[PDB]
């Protein structure tokens, strides 16, 4: 019997920052225990300071990624070149994956970029197009290795301030874009070591005002 | 089944035994599964009886219509009509067909088309469940532009090891001679087929 | 959905510093069965692409005739057709993908790898895959089926990154390439002795190479192994 | 796991990868897979784990009783029919597959072992998910009349391909080198080619992070005299 | 297994075995038993050639087979064990299966019963 | 259905600077409910400790098992046995139901008291034996400490150092597992003192 | 069968178990009492596949007498516990296991404290100051993790359990036509006959 | 998931849990479960999040839609009914929905309607649905009453979610609170379960099972 | 749904039907009204699986209110069986049959006579003294077969129909939460709102 | 596998391919599919490379303990106790073997034994998967009373058929000679016989 599903691996995670977004995602595209590429880019720059990567089964990932990229340049031509908020293209992308309901995109979608007033953005989709805006989100092989040490670090979960023994919680003070980026690095290369799916490369797209710049890391090659 | 087709110096020759079973019950003994086409392009049918009949009928009227609007078609066009219908009913068919026709521009030919709907042009070709059994003494004993005789012979010698080891096989063994002089019909009983 | 009936193995390739190689054997099994012996499955399109393909036979030819109707087409009202507007090896591939992602979204697929490889115009090296389920990929190596899995080691220790491609010249790559033919043939039951080899170079243009065979086998050493284990004799 | 072995002059060389799995978790970094079935047998397994081991130290258990039975030095022809017995009765229920090599005093060998109990001869052999990748390696640059030093650099060059290419294979390679009329020397971590870098931080938390409830000493001494 | 036959007939139409389990029995300390209208009294031996002996802990000479019957022995202290383990266990068994506890007779039944197939049993005293 | 996640659960166990630490979450469930917020999975025979995770009839066997063993162990040896020697036991006695097996992932941590080295290591169901340097895992959320050791963790750390390093890597672990926490236990392991704390968490 | 509740309070162990025996179609009685007493100050309740049940109870049950008479000792609830898991963890990989989930109540007159034990039929042991087996739970903790205190009175206790059994009624699809509620003590054991 | 919704002499009250899970994996602590279909109508979610989120925001817009034709706010009863019709033409095909829609509208007063997936339509006064429902309707059934304060009606159902929380093992995180008015929904905040839960046992004397 | 009966005396229909409603675990409400009045003197309840019970029902109550419309005229019981009939029989040949069993109770006006018709999802009808849906009839019949008279007066026949639902009661296995009685007679329809 | 045995005038000889495989990876290229379960009594195997592995040396320690008491066994005892095994225990196992020998009294003999165990004593025996193509071409070239040199001619044609057109078979065809003289052994390379 024809299966039309696969599963090309992979790992992606997406910060928002207080003025600042980074979607960061492995290089390495698998089938079973074979390495097809050691750098096949996951995270794509759409237009309009946005970036999306559609994790999980390759095939439908590069088909919505695809859509949505075209989804873009129709509002732009619809709309008197209006550019498209981060909060509108994520409810677009909803209906993309719902039209697909009972044949699903077999994919675990992120966004990022920043909203109307500036500040730092992520959403995160399921399969069949349920979505929510997040501070932080892994997804794909490794998102449950990865998950755990952010609620630690980032959100300073279970820390407490020491002298009061659990009477104060450690404060959530705003990390910079530099911060930011060492807790990528550290979650992936954690990854890589005890995730067969992770290794090869890391490739970290951040947003700001400014525009979308690229970053790329090396990761374990075994 | 035992069918096979062989291009010789002159043209080619078709040739198959004459069971068809259902299971171990011999359903008729003297079948022909030597089919005509067009005048001088005609196919060695194997598989379901059903579909290949169905086939044969629907490419027949094919080559009758095209032989109306564009004159005689090449043993190669009648080929595609036939993979055509194999190919896009793939999910649906159980059909295994050897081609062979002559023509005077390119003399003797023969394309084999397996189950998936494929098209293979080839110096000769076997098919059917009886095959199996012949794939080494066919390698060995063809030789390309061989007389007549020595085809009847390699066609003879090979449908009766095939007949022999195969119970599916059996029967006479049918043969149609393609040259320019015409269209020749043969026919070979077990008494002398199975002493050889 | 169906099943693969008469299928083609391994498609095996990679860049080096002028262009790109790639080969792929001349058999057609019949399940177990070694049934055709003389069966082309690298396809060239025009004068810069080379598209190889694994997997079932009748496809594959539905597939040719898919890329034989794409040069016709392009032709038509095309003045510059063999010049700035004619067929890239990312046109060729893009059409080829854009199928296979469709046929297997109805639920009836083209049951075949393929890989195309080509140079741009520009000079740029194109070297990309795709599949029955639609997925693609690109990498300095690539290859189908058995290939992947034995062929693609070999081919790594050549070029195992982007970097590796300047330093790779076109005779250590056909080398590799041929002796990744051998292995496959050591070890898959499903191939054979005889194969075809091309090559799209930016300079030299596409060479085509047929009637290729694995030479300089190792099989001497099996005189001395007996039993499986405790036959001395 | 990607594990191999190979003839050379005066004995023969076994190696190995050192990631053990569970599913796509790595379960440990530097598992040891070259097990001890006699001073001068040593064998590599590949499979279920615990089945590669425990059939191993049972066989390496009656091998050394053997030894002192017979007053005679184990060989590996021993190890091998024990071995396929033990694993044919099972019926591959055991899933145990091994390359046995050594030395004794009938010369040096080489043999693969499947679960189902059917063994094999060769001068050259790879198991494991990483056995295609290795087995490359071994068909493209082995000879006959290699050295010891050549033998090692083939063996391990074969676990590497593993190692890279295979998803179920990593981290470092383990050597046995087994030549006749000297000790079996046993190279663990021979290449180390996987080291991790620093970290961009360190994760040190302050004393008093954690919220404690309650604290209390445990007994782990023994009832007290007087 | 042990399987002689250690209780046989001798000419004169004896067993010796079981006669001379008679002679342990004649040994041991008494025990008596009387009943009145409403009640039954058991009545034991303590031989005082052993004091400083423990009371509290000493196995007592009059055992509860169940909450309502009892029993008590003469001869050997070792074998008479067997038989009120034997005698508990198939007080406890006729309550889980008839759903009603032992009559005094059947429980007598029961004991008699083991210490005769101990008299033609082969390998056993 | 799956034996292993019917109860939930976790332990972990890390080396330290001649110590070593040993701690284990506290629920026990039949799948969806929360039965019991006082299930310990940390058990010790003299100065070895043992964690287990999986089914928790075989949890509550296997400590009877491996109490009865080492109590007779001792007896014989006139000696506690050894973190080392306990290890290669409890391969044993999980081998020997290879084809009917305890559906569980034992842990043992102790430091040997004739050499001072810390020892600790892990196994799978059937007594394959995972000896690491640094930490053993186990339990439903062994994916989630697998994650949060890997990034913690940093040799030779000293006793009170430890124990923030383990208590922060099960307690993140277990509140991305929904069938473990419900509280936790942490063992700080010297080589002659024990020091056994009860950490606050969130109880859902 | 269906619902068995129990409740530790400060000095007493109250188990609640349903009346109804059901053959699939029909109901086929309105009175059955799903306990055994194991011994003066130990009560077991039990529910689970038919036969089954009450086939495994009376054989503990004849168990415990027998040490009971022979030792001339009533078993502390813990070691009866313990005993009970042990035939259950045993039974899980038999040929045949018993499908029989017990609540265990006892009180121990050497610590002067009410014990309860929750057991499965996978041999799964719990001491809990409340409890249940199958559904029971779903409806009835979240009262009792409200209610409960350590030092309840027995009146109090009937009291939190009768507030239990009426939201079982309520929200429970099947009728299980009431329970009968027994209490374990200093004294023994004895059933509430109005309830 | 925890989900319940009830009716009361003030209106509506609406309390939900936060968690969600893909089998033992907790992938989100922060998950919105009550739909703000308009300012003036609620759902829940419970079964599947993407068909509660698409077609109750669709709701959305068929009732923007009903009220610039018919120049009116839509009533519970019409709004509920799109939604169960619409859910009814795909019966078979797979939906996954469990769903409370709440308003307040001057015909109807407080109206709470259920609505599934099989396409089942039932109006109530109190609904509970998800993993844990069994645990909520325990605390809601005991302390309800018509005659609730706004004040302690808020509570009630922060404090059932907190005893599903408790139990059940796939609901927890944080509990979101709304009150339904006639003028349209109030919110009344998110707070965290564990936090919560430690509030509550000193304040409440309750879970006395747990050591704190 | 669950229980659904029906009992035709001498000068009228009486429908019993329970209130209870499960989503599996949990009873969602205890109050519901299983029934839809299609015409001023003819009353519908049904069961049968969720959704498409009240689906079918409200779809019948449309086309018979458009029908009294149109002609200004009430159908009688017969006709509107017949039509609920056609509309099952032609449900169970479709891609997604209507999984519904329904009991139409009339009064006609033309005959004077009270008449009850049963009509399962296959689109089965038969016109009877007495019916039911379901189990109801295993545990109702053997009552009405003694004591149904037709001369029986809408008391007795609620008499009669309280000596089913206690039956029921006492060896069901299922809390249905009582039942809702509905009378139609040449006055049209009401219910009774003690019982 | 690609297995036979031929008897000839002075004895008999028995030849192989050397792939084994595991689906299509060949897990071995050069292994020797003709096993010794005595002297002169030699065996063919086909089938799970664990079974006929354990049933051969079975056989070879029961041949051993037989010389050790009643002297040389002949070559139908040798095929007796393969039968034995192979009957009795067809349920487990999937094994199909030709047995071959020399005695002086009785000269070269040939016997193959099915997977259901029975015993057919053959002038010559094909087995394996690659045997089904070389029916036809064995029958027509073999003849009793052949020399050693014809023999071998026979078997290296046949084995070199099966080999072409069965992926299952290839490597290097091996042979053992059975005589008088003794025993000798033969191995034939790919440019050797693929060039037939
Ligand atoms: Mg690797
Ligand atoms: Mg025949
Ligand atoms: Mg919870």
């Amino acid at each position: 019997q024809f299966n039309p599903y696969g599963d090309n691996g992979g790992t992606i995670l997406g910060i928002a920052g207080e003025d600042f977004a980074v979607l960061a995602g492995d290089t390495r595209n698998i089938t079973d225990y074979s390495i097809n590429s050691r750098y096949e880019p996951k995270v794509f720059d759409c237009g309009d300071n946005i970036v999306m990567s559609a994790n999980g089964f390759a095939a439908d990932g590069d088909a919505l990624v695809k859509r949505f990229k075209n989804s873009v340049k129709w509002y732009h031509f619809d709309h008197n070149d209006k550019k498209l908020s981060i909060n509108s293209a994520a409810r677009n992308i909803q209906h993309l994956l719902y039209g697909k309901r009972f044949f699903p995109y077999y994919v675990h979608t992120i966004i990022a970029g920043l909203d109307e007033d500036g500040k730092g953005a992520v959403y995160s989709f399921d399969p069949v197009g349920s979505y929510e805006r997040e501070q932080c989100r892994a997804g794909g092989a490794a998102a449950s290795l990865i998950m755990p040490f952010l609620d630690n670090q980032v959100n300073f979960k279970n820390q407490y301030e020491p002298g009061t023994n659990g009477k104060v919680k450690k404060p959530l003070k705003y990390l910079s874009v530099e911060e930011v980026i060492k807790l990528v690095r550290d979650s992936f290369t954690s990854a890589t070591e005890r995730h067969i799916q992770v290794g090869d490369g890391l490739e970290i797209l951040i947003v700001t005002k400014d525009g979308v710049r690229k970053e790329f890391y090396e990761l374990k090659r075994d | 089944t035992s069918i096979m087709a062989v291009t010789f110096k002159d043209g080619v020759i078709l040739g198959a035994d004459s069971r068809t079973t259902t299971g171990a019950y011999i359903a008729n003994r003297v079948t022909d599964k030597l089919t005509r086409v067009h005048d001088k392009i005609w196919c060695c049918r194997s598989g379901s009886a059903a579909d290949t009949q169905a086939i044969a009928d629907i490419v027949q009227y094919h080559l009758e219509l095209y032989t109306s609007q564009y004159g005689t078609p090449s043993t190669e066009t009648a080929a595609s009509v036939f993979k055509e219908l194999c190919y896009e009913n793939k999910d649906n068919l159980t059909a295994g067909i050897i081609v062979a026709g002559y023509d005077d521009k390119n003399k003797g030919e023969v394309y084999t088309i397996p189950l998936g709907g494929s098209v293979h042009k080839l110096p000769y070709a076997i098919a059917g469940s009886g095959s199996t059994f012949i794939y080494g003494y066919c390698d060995k004993n063809f030789r390309e532009n061989m007389s007549k005789e020595e085809t009847v012979d390699f066609i003879k010698h090979s449908l009766s090891q095939a007949i022999k080891w195969d119970g599916s096989s059996g029967g006479v063994i049918r043969m149609v001679v393609l040259t320019a002089a015409g269209v020749e019909r043969l026919i070979f009983y077990p008494d002398e087929y199975e002493q050889l | 959905t169906q099943q693969p009936i008469v299928t083609g193995t391994s498609v095996i390739s990679m860049k080096y510093d002028n262009g790109v190689i790639i080969a792929a054997d001349n058999l057609g099994s019949y399940g177990s069965l070694l049934r055709f012996n003389g069966v082309e499955r690298l396809i060239p399109v025009g004068d810069n692409t080379v598209v190889g393909i694994s997997g079932d036979i009748s496809d594959m030819q539905h597939i040719e005739r898919l890329l034989k109707d794409l040069v016709t087409e392009n032709a038509y009202d095309n003045p510059l057709a063999d010049a700035e507007e004619a067929l890239e090896p990312s046109y060729i591939f893009e059409y080829l993908a854009t199928v296979m992602y469709q046929r297997r979204s109805k639920m009836n697929p083209l049951w075949n790898a393929i890989i195309v490889a080509g140079v741009q115009s520009n000079g740029d090296q194109f070297l990309r895959y795709v599949n029955l389920l639609g997925v693609t990929y690109s990498s300095p190596t690539l290859a189908t089926g058995f290939g992947a899995h034995m062929a693609n080691p070999l081919l790594r220790k050549v070029v195992d990154r982007e970097s590796d491609i300047p330093k790779t010249t076109v005779q250590v790559a056909e080398e590799a390439i041929v002796n990744a033919m051998r292995v496959l043939y050591y070890r898959d039951a499903r191939s054979s002795r005889n194969f075809s080899l091309a090559i799209i170079d930016k300079n030299t243009g596409l060479t085509f190479k047929k009637n290729l065979q694995v030479e300089n086998m190792k099989w001497d050493f099996a005189k001395d192994i007996k039993g499986y284990g405790t036959q001395k004799i | 796991t990607t594990i191999v072995g190979v003839k050379f002059n005066n004995g023969v060389v076994i190696a190995a990868d050192t990631r053990s799995t569970q599913g796509p978790i790595v379960a440990d970094k530097n598992c040891a897979k070259l097990h001890r079935i006699s001073p001068k047998i040593w064998c590599a397994g590949a499979g279920t784990a615990a089945d590669t081991e425990a059939v191993t130290q049972l066989i390496g258990s009656n091998i050394e009783l053997h030894s002192l039975y017979t007053s005679r030095e184990p060989r590996v022809v021993s190890a091998l029919q024990m071995l396929k017995q033990h694993l044919f009765k099972y019926q591959g229920h055991i899933g145990a597959y091994l390359i046995v090599a050594g030395v004794d005093p009938t010369g040096s060998h080489l043999f693969s072992i499947d679960a189902h109990g059917s063994t094999d001869v060769g001068y050259y052999l790879s198991l494991g998910s990483g056995s295609l990748a290795a087995m490359a390696v071994l068909e493209s640059h082995w000879k006959q009349d290699l050295t010891k030093e050549e033998a090692i650099k083939l063996a391990s060059d074969a676990i590497q391909a593993g190692i890279w290419n295979d998803l179920g294979s990593g981290s470092n390679v383990d050597v046995c080198v087994m030549e006749i009329g000297k000790d079996a020397e046993y190279l663990r971590n021979y290449l180390t080619p996987n080291v991790r870098e620093e970290k961009q931080k360190s994760y040190k938390f302050p004393r008093g992070t954690t919220a404690v409830l309650k604290e209390s000493i445990v007994n782990i001494c023994d009832i007290q005299e007087e | 297994g042990y399987d002689r036959a250690l209780s046989i007939f001798s000419p004169d139409g004896h067993i010796f075995q079981v006669e001379y389990a008679l002679e342990a029995v004649k040994r041991g300390t008494c025990a008596v038993g009387v009943k009145g209208k409403n009640c039954v009294v058991l009545g034991c031996e303590r031989r005082s050639t052993l004091k400083l002996q423990d009371t509290r802990i000493t196995p007592s000479k009059v055992s509860k087979i169940d909450s309502h019957v009892v029993l008590s022995f003469s001869g050997l202290n070792a074998d008479s064990r067997i038989l009120i383990e034997k005698a508990r266990v198939e007080a406890q068994s006729h309550r889980l299966t008839l759903e009603d506890p032992v009559t005094v007779e059947y429980l007598t039944r029961y004991v008699a019963g083991v210490q005769q197939r101990y008299t033609q049993s082969g390998g056993v005293r | 259905s799956d034996p292993s996640s019917i109860n939930g659960g976790i332990v972990v166990a890390m080396t330290g600077k001649d110590c070593v630490a040993i701690a284990c979450d506290l629920r026990l469930g039949s799948q969806s409910l929360g039965v019991s917020n006082k299930f310990e999975k940390i058990f010790h025979y003299g100065h070895v400790f043992l964690g287990i995770t999986g089914l928790a009839t075989d949890v509550t066997t296997l400590n009877e098992m491996f109490r009865y063993k080492t109590n007779l162990y001792k007896l014989k040896e006139e000696r506690a046995i050894e973190p080392e020697t306990f290890t290669q036991l409890v391969s044993s006695s999980l081998y020997e139901r290879r084809f009917g097996p305890y559906f569980v992932g034992p842990v043992v941590a102790g430091i040997n008291s004739k050499s001072g080295k810390p020892f600790i290591a892990g196994f799978d169901l059937i007594g394959c034996i995972d000896e690491a340097k640094d930490f053993i895992v186990s339990g439903t959320a062994s994916d989630q400490l697998f994650g949060m050791c890997e990034s913690l963790y940093e040799p030779n750390l000293e006793p009170e150092d430890l124990f923030e390093t383990i208590s922060q890597a099960l307690l993140n672990a277990a509140d991305r597992d929904a069938l473990s926490g419900w509280g936790a236990v942490v063992y700080i392991i010297k080589k002659d003192e024990v020091v056994k704390r009860y950490l606050k968490m969130r109880q859902d | 069968m269906d619902i068995i509740l129990g409740i530790r309070v400060q000095d007493s162990v109250i188990l609640a178990s349903s009346k109804a025996v059901t053959r699939g179609i029909s109901v086929l009685k309105d009175s059955d009492d799903k306990t055994r007493q194991l011994s003066p100050h130990t009560l077991m309740s039990f529910a689970g596949e038919a036969g089954d049940t009450v086939q495994f109870a009376e054989y503990i049950q004849a168990n415990i007498q027998l040490y009971s008479i022979r030792e001339d000792y009533e078993l502390s609830p813990q070691a009866v516990s313990s005993f009970v898991r042990q035939e259950l963890a045993k039974s899980i990989r038999s040929r045949r296991p018993y499908q029989v989930n017990v609540l265990i109540g006892g009180y121990d007159k050497k610590k002067n404290k009410p014990e309860l034990y929750q057991i499965d039929y996978l041999g799964t042991k719990v001491e809990l100051p409340y409890g249940a087996h199958g559904y029971s739970g779903f409806y009835t903790f979240s009262l009792l993790d409200h209610h409960y205190r350590p030092d309840m009175t027995t009146e109090e206790g009937l009291d939190l359990l009768k507030l239990c059994v009426q939201e079982l009624e309520k929200r429970m699809p099947m009728d299980f036509k009431g329970v009968i509620v027994k209490i374990v003590d200093k004294d023994g054991i004895r059933q509430v006959d109005d309830f | 998931t925890t989900t319940l919704a009830f009716r009361f002499q003030g209106g509506i009250i609406v309390a939900v849990d936060s968690r969600a899970t893909a089998g033992n994996w907790v992938a989100s602590q922060t998950v919105k479960k009550v739909i703000e279909i308009n300012p003036f109508l609620l759902g829940t979610m419970a079964g599947g999040a993407a068909d509660c989120q698409f077609w109750e925001t669709w709701l959305g817009s068929q009732c923007r839609l009903h009220e610039l034709r018919e120049k009116e706010r839509i009533s519970v009863a019409a709004a509920s009914k799109i939604l169960s019709n619409l859910v009814y033409q795909y019966k078979g095909a797979g939906l996954s929905m469990g769903t409370m829609i709440c308003g307040y509208t001057r015909k109807e007063g407080p109206t709470i309607y259920y609505v599934d997936s099989d396409g089942t339509r039932l109006k109530g006064d109190i609904f509970c649905v998800g993993s844990g429902q069994t645990f909520a309707y325990g605390v809601l059934d005991s302390n309800y009453k018509w005659d609730l304060s706004v004040e302690d009606a808020l509570y009630l159902g922060k404090r059932s979610i907190l005893a599903a929380a408790h139990r059940d093992a796939y609901s927890g995180g944080s509990v979101n609170l709304y009150h339904v008015t006639e003028d349209g929904w109030i919110y009344h905040g998110n707070h965290d379960v564990g936090e919560l839960f430690w509030k509550v046992k000193e304040e409440e004397g309750s879970f006395n099972n747990v050591i704190g």
